[PDB]
């Protein structure tokens, strides 16, 4: 019984759910990716081998899977406010610098770095998402004090700090120098892709 | 060493306040709540007539 | 007397199908982040099954109690057809959700950018033709021959039933090799068995003596109609074992519930 | 700048057929219904076609509906009417027209130029057809509408239009309460649910033009005479 | 020695606070009779959106409201009959505020971007189309509202409140008062004067034409997540993320009386005033909103129809309805 007019009205609204659809639906086949980690520890580096004043969206592909990387840096305010704005996000890639005892920035940057990665990992957002590692700049990088051993005692200690059984930290170590960065991300995402349909299924 | 100064200025421009009674200020809203009490329609509802939402 | 009180047993679970399956198509539809491509099959599934109780419970129950149809055959033949259709519907549904499970846990990137609410919709509707074709074609009693229910049997239940099996015992290794371990491990294995073990029993002991008395003269006595609704049971426990262990359906049936 | 101009300017013999191609560039095309309107050497003003803004709402007039089929294409931006057995009734110079429908949104703000072409149903009527009024004195323009043409909703579909002599018309109301966009604040009109009266306060040498007036109700869209201003 | 001269000065503003606080507005309004409890039903719900939604703003006419969500979507809601009459694509989705300006011809919104994206939806083109972009900010941009169709007012995660101007798209006036962060602000029925909240418990009395804070209210404990004046502008209710609700007063300086419930223990996102004033609506981070008795501090009918957290609710010009919009992005009409 709508007018002539509210007809077409409808018509229009109707018209522009299926712009909207098919908008969401787009942008649901590609998987997002939330970059942090301590100051300028391999974050550039990182970013470049991947590829105002707030957010950073680098916008890349690889194997067909469509990496939406947020990077925010420009953010000078409290994480808290805008960290529940990435909840629904795939993985977070923390990027750290293994050469980070030496420096400090009181409190040296391996330190800082930890308690930081604690802290987001036990946000309550992101009680799910899973944590990509990247431990990166080893090469300055250098119980036993040699490198292997020190690199892997500082592993345990970065996924010692998840409490949950269903969140699955990746780690992987470069010397900022080399193209794997994409490589590692993407079997992380499909691995985290993986372990989400899973537990979809039902099936921990 | 300029920030302080700008602190000290505003607290004393803000301590500058006519600073009415607070019986006053309870008595105002309360003759501004019933005065339009009757014009609320989340406060007394409306029948279906008048009312755009059904 | 005996007969009404099993009447008043399948009105139970009528209410219970009713009720069950409704939850699920108001907590897909209510509910934003359950709403993914991958669970309209659940719906439809749902959807099936709730059809086949209202569409044939009732009329089972006017068998087995009077000795023929209470009217002319022309009901009765679409009534057969109609019974096999929403069967075939929801085991094949089961089969489609399982492979959809299957093709999710491996080549995930894949079907992940595959998956789309299109392909979904194309699925439900090729399993409800191939359900259609396989069930329209050739007293009220059930369809004895000796080439259509060997052919029926094969492909609406042996089959899909083969695929169940063989999908969920890949998951089920998948998820062994990738990995709170142990009860993690518990908690999978066991709701990998309660899925596969309840589809089993609910329809593999009908099926299994509906192509044994098809080829053979080893007719059970009277527990044929115990094995049919059983077969009827597993619609009935449908909108539970598929919903039962997902967090996002657990969140929305406590809350359209409780 | 915004505009739609036309293509088929060429006599047609009778019982023939034709294409009319009109170009829009300035707005945004696919977000448009249009429309067509069909004039005559008379003062007449009738309804022709419509075509919604996803071309799937097709709607034409009782007069002539299953001889012109309407169509539009987005990558060009061109809307096309393809009329087929013309008679001699058919003989006018078709104006194309954008109309997107939302609320508060005004349906037919701009017409196009047009080519001329040579060889129930709500009606509305508006006795005065000759207004002979000097410049600076209000005039008054009666519409009068055979249904009651006040929907449940609130609103009044009643357009009115305005054509300065020899150009394209204007839109110059639209459910007798809002003015279109540019349209001089002078303009104003109101009305009941039958009879609809503008109060034209300070006229000019400039609103001179003929003035139409159209329910909108339906889509079988019916036009009133026009009511000619003269400096009489 | 200049901070203990602050010190002295809040010691003396905190004396002549308490100097004029002979009532608690609970002493008084006994004799007022208790309101019945509010009924509150969902109208209309408003299922277009597929991400969180930050905020929603009401036209003019009340019949119009433009949400955000993190689809990257602003959607201009038919409130009456639940229509899309604008689906605004964003050039980047992390967006946290809106603003419809008092003519339905201007929306704004920007959250992450620290601009403020200035939307014209009156347009001969026909299309919805960025009239401008405001960078002048450099952090997350919470909250803006409309003064004028032009000369707007923004507050942004770098401590600032910008009182922009569309047309040239420069900062008019700077609010640089503020000690923490701002997450939401209220303008006044008439423009003069606006409110900021904060992230260190208090909320400024910013004046629009010389750029200032007369008034600073630091009684509250935690955090500010939303501010609404009372209708006649003299008492802005603020958000909490405390589950405290209070409204302070314009002329009193100081806080009216606090509003709490012991039962929930959570943080609000969004508070309005009804249309009188006797109703203190405020959307919690609950999964529910909550009705509020201006007066007698006590509270009315709860409005739980949402999955997530409340972020966003607005009562009417006309005061007729009040949407609420939550994180399950579903805007909710309720009546
Ligand atoms: C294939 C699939 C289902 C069949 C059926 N459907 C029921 C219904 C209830 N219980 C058991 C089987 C009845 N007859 C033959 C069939 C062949």
């Amino acid at each position: 019984t709508l007018s002539a007019e509210e007809r077409a009205a409808l018509e229009r609204s109707k018209a522009i759910e299926k712009n909207l659809k098919e908008d969401g639906i787009s942008a649901a086949k590609d998987v997002k990716l939330l970059l942090l980690g301590a100051g300028e520890s391999g974050k550039s580096t990182i970013v470049k081998q991947m590829k105002t004043t707030g957010i950073v969206e680098t916008h890349f592909t690889f194997k067909n899977l469509h990496f939406r990387l947020f990077d925010v840096g420009g953010q000078r305010s409290e994480r808290k406010k805008w960290i529940h704005c990435f909840e629904d996000v795939t993985a977070i890639i923390f990027c750290v610098a293994l050469s980070g005892y030496d420096q400090v920035l009181t409190t040296n940057r391996m330190h800082e770095s930890l308690m930081l990665f604690d802290s987001i990992c036990n946000n309550k957002f992101f009680i799910d998402t899973s944590i990509i590692l990247f431990l990166n700049k080893k090469d300055l990088f250098g119980g036993p004090n040699t490198y292997e051993d020190a690199a892997a005692y500082i592993q345990a200690q970065f996924e010692s700090k998840n409490r949950s059984p269903n969140k699955e930290i990746y780690c992987h170590m470069t010397c900022a120098t080399d193209t794997n960065n994409i490589q590692v991300v993407f079997d992380a995402v499909t691995d985290i892709i993986i372990a989400n349909n899973l537990r979809g299924c039902g099936l921990y | 060493i300029a920030q302080a100064r700008k602190l000290v200025e505003q607290l004393k421009m803000e301590a500058n306040i006519d600073r009415i009674k607070v019986s006053k200020a309870a008595a105002d809203l309360m003759a501004y709540c019933e005065a339009h009490a009757k014009e609320d329609p989340l406060l007394t509802p409306v029948p279906a007539s008048e009312n755009p939402f059904r | 007397q005996v007969t009404l009180t099993l009447v008043c047993l399948a009105g139970l679970l009528m209410l219970l199908t009713v009720f069950g399956n409704v939850l699920v198509i108001i907590a897909v539809f209510t509910s934003r982040a359950l709403k993914a491509p991958q669970n309209l099959f659940l719906v439809s599934l749902a959807s099936a099954d709730i059809l086949v109780a209202t569409l044939v419970i009732p009329f089972s129950l006017a068998n087995e109690v009077m000795g023929y149809w209470y009217f002319g055959k022309a009901w009765c033949e679409i009534y057969l057809a109609l019974d096999v259709l929403f069967c075939t519907s929801s085991i094949v549904h089961l089969c489609a959700i399982s492979l959809d499970r299957y093709w999710s846990i491996t080549q995930a990137i894949e079907y992940n950018l595959k998956r789309t609410p299109r392909r979904i919709k194309a699925i439900i509707i090729t399993v409800w033709v191939i359900s259609a074709v396989i069930s329209f074609p050739p007293r009220c009693e059930i369809n004895d021959q000796k080439w259509y229910v060997i052919s029926s049997c094969i492909g609406s239940f042996f089959a899909p039933c083969l695929i169940m099996i063989l999908v969920y015992v890949r998951i089920y290794q998948i998820a062994k090799r990738r990995t709170g371990r142990q009860n993690r491990e518990k908690r999978f294995t066991f709701v990998l068995a309660v899925v596969i073990g309840v589809f089993v029993v609910c329809w593999f002991p009908f099926f299994f003596t509906y192509t044994l008395t098809a080829v053979g003269c080893s007719v059970p006595r009277t527990l044929f109609k115990f094995f049919f609704w059983f077969g009827y049971c597993n619609s009935s426990l449908n909108p539970v074992i598929y919903t039962i262990f997902n967090h996002d359906f657990r969140r929305a049936f406590k809350k359209i519930l409780c | 700048d915004v505009q739609l101009v036309e293509s088929g300017g060429g006599l047609v013999q009778p019982g023939g057929s034709r294409k009319l191609s009109c170009s829009a560039s300035g707005f945004a095309f696919s977000s448009f219904g249009m429309h067509w309107v069909r004039q005559a050497p008379e003062k007449g003003l009738e309804w022709v076609a419509y075509i919604s803004s996803g071309s799937g709402t097709i709607y034409y007039a009782d007069t002539v509906k299953g001889r012109f089929t309407i169509s539009r294409d987005d990558p060009k931006n061109t809307l096309f009417l393809q009329m087929t057995s013309l008679r001699s009734e058919d003989t006018a110079m078709y104006y194309c027209v954008r109309s997107i429908y939302y609320y508060g949104s005004s349906p037919f703000d701009f017409w196009g130029q047009g080519t001329t072409l040579t060889v129930s149903d709500i009606v509305m009527t508006q006795a005065t057809s000759s207004v002979p009024v000097t410049p600076g004195e209000s005039v008054s323009i009666s519409c009068r509408s055979s249904k009651s043409l006040l929907h449940s909703n609130g609103n009044t579909y009643l357009y009115w239009f305005l054509q300065r002599p020899g150009q394209s018309p204007q839109l110059l109301i639209y459910r007798m309460s809002n003015l279109a966009s540019g349209v001089p604040d002078r303009f104003s009109g109101s009305g009941s649910g039958t009879a609809f009266t503008l109060t034209i306060s300070r006229l000019e040498a400039e609103d001179v033009g003929v003035y139409y007036c159209m329910q909108h109700l339906e889509y079988p869209l019916t036009f009133g005479a026009g009511t000619k201003l003269e400096l009489k | 020695q200049l901070r203990q001269e602050a010190e002295q000065l809040k010691n003396q503003i905190r004396d002549a606070r308490k100097a004029c606080a002979d009532a608690t507005l609970s002493q008084i309004t006994n004799n007022i009779d208790p309101v019945g409890r509010i009924q509150m039903r969902t109208r209309r719900t408003l299922r277009g959106h597929l991400a969180k939604i930050y905020a929603m703003h009401w036209g003019t006419d009340s019949r119009l409201l433009v949400s955000a969500s993190q689809d990257g979507k602003l959607i201009i809601w038919d409130s009456y009959t639940t229509n899309k009459v604008h689906a605004i694509p964003l050039r980047s989705s992390w967006v946290m505020t809106c603003a419809y300006a008092p003519s339905g011809n201007y929306v704004a919104c920007g959250g992450l971007d620290n601009i403020c994206s200035i939307y014209n939806l009156k347009t001969r083109e026909g299309n919805v189309r960025v009239s401008r972009e405001l960078a002048g900010h450099t952090g997350y941009l919470s909250c803006c509202r409309f003064l004028d169709d032009n000369q707007i007012v923004t507050s942004s995660g770098d401590t600032t409140c910008a009182l922009w101007d569309i047309e040239t798209g420069q900062q008019t006036t700077t609010f640089t008062g503020h000690t923490g962060d701002v997450m939401s602000l209220s303008l006044a029925p008439d423009t003069r004067l606006f409110v900021s909240g904060a992230c260190d418990a208090s909320a400024k009395l910013w004046d629009v034409r010389e750029g200032m804070c007369r008034q600073t209210f630091t009684g509250h404990e935690s955090d500010i997540n939303a501010i609404c004046f009372f209708p006649n502008g003299n008492a802005f209710a603020t958000g909490s993320d405390d589950a405290t609700c209070r409204l302070f007063d314009l002329r009193a300086d100081q806080e009216l009386m606090t509003y709490s419930h012991d039962n929930i223990i959570c943080g609000i996102t969004s508070v309005s005033f009804s249309k009188s004033g006797r109703l203190l609506l405020a959307g919690y981070d609950d999964f529910n909103c909550n009705v509020w008795d201006a007066l007698k501090a006590d509270r009315a009918g709860v409005l739980a129809g949402h999955d997530n957290r409340v972020s966003c609710l607005g009562v009417t010009d006309d005061g007729m309805a009040v949407a609420t919009g939550s994180w399950d992005s579903f805007l909710k009409i309720w009546n």
